[PDB]
């Protein structure tokens, strides 16, 4: 067996997100991101009583933290992973192959704990900043509002 | 002339048309007007 | 910061009467016309008299 | 009458088994099979191990 392998793109996954990459890292915790305008207003009134100007740009928020995953190689394991050219010598090469098999389905561990990372992180979202129907199901009209 | 479907429904033997104003004006702030509200 | 911030509210703050020209022609086009069941015999009860 | 001889492969049931000829089967005590089946992973937030 090989853990099931044909690639990144074979059904339907990339719009939980949009993107921008972010390689260079190492500088932020709860920085900024912006835009610079606001939400529709005033030509139905009387000569209405006054309210006060249009033109603020409300402010917002950021996270950080972690998401962790290991791959534990025993002591018994890295010396018969070292050479000194002591090996080449008919009791290291063949069972060498059988073994090749074992640890290249978990160190590319280094490839199955990222690009399945987010069915237990993002259902984070639809756990955690817009819950159920009790607000907004058939709308269009009962809340421009407030007053 | 300047093409568009803002287009055609039918009522009798005519046509009629139906895609109506909730796609163009004014979201998210704070005062009021004529309209629905209440009646005795 | 002087170039981008008055093209979006005199583009969106000089088109308010371009939010002004549909709701004063149904406040007397919707405040000079009441109700229905009587039109319908405005074509079944009056040509001659 | 002449009997109609059935061949096991022609039957639709043959698709459920992989047959293999083995002349020296009188000489086996207990043959066995191996597997190496694995399972990948996923991660939890909070104090989740």
């Amino acid at each position: 067996n090989t853990l099931n392998f044909v690639r990144f793109l074979e059904l339907g996954l990339s719009v939980a997100c949009i993107c921008t990459k972010f390689p260079e890292l190492a500088y932020v915790r709860d920085g900024v991101i912006q835009f610079e305008v606001q939400q529709p207003m005033i030509a139905r009134d009387g000569p209405h009583p006054v309210d006060q100007p249009v033109h603020n740009y409300m402010v917002k928020r950021i996270h950080k933290r972690s998401l962790s995953a290991a791959f534990a190689i025993a002591s018994e394991a890295l010396s018969l992973l070292s050479n000194t050219y002591v090996d080449g010598t008919e009791i290291d090469s063949s069972l060498r192959i059988r073994a090749i098999q074992q640890m290249a389905r978990n160190l590319r561990t280094v490839l199955d704990s990222f690009e399945r990372g987010t069915a237990d992180q993002l259902l984070g979202v639809l756990l955690e900043k817009a819950p159920p129907l009790s607000l907004l199901s058939p709308i269009n009209k009962f809340q421009p509002e407030g007053h | 002339n300047a093409r568009v479907p803002a287009d055609l429904v039918i009522v009798g033997d005519k046509l009629v048309f139906l895609e109506a104003l909730e796609r163009r004006v004014y979201q998210a702030t704070r005062v009021a007007y004529p309209l629905i509200g209440n009646i005795d | 910061r002087a170039i981008q911030q008055m093209a979006r509210n005199l583009r969106t703050v000089s088109d308010s009467f371009e939010r002004g020209t549909a709701d004063q022609l149904l406040g007397v086009l919707l405040e000079k016309a009441p109700p229905l069941s009587l039109l319908s015999p405005i074509n079944k009860f009056q040509p001659e008299g």
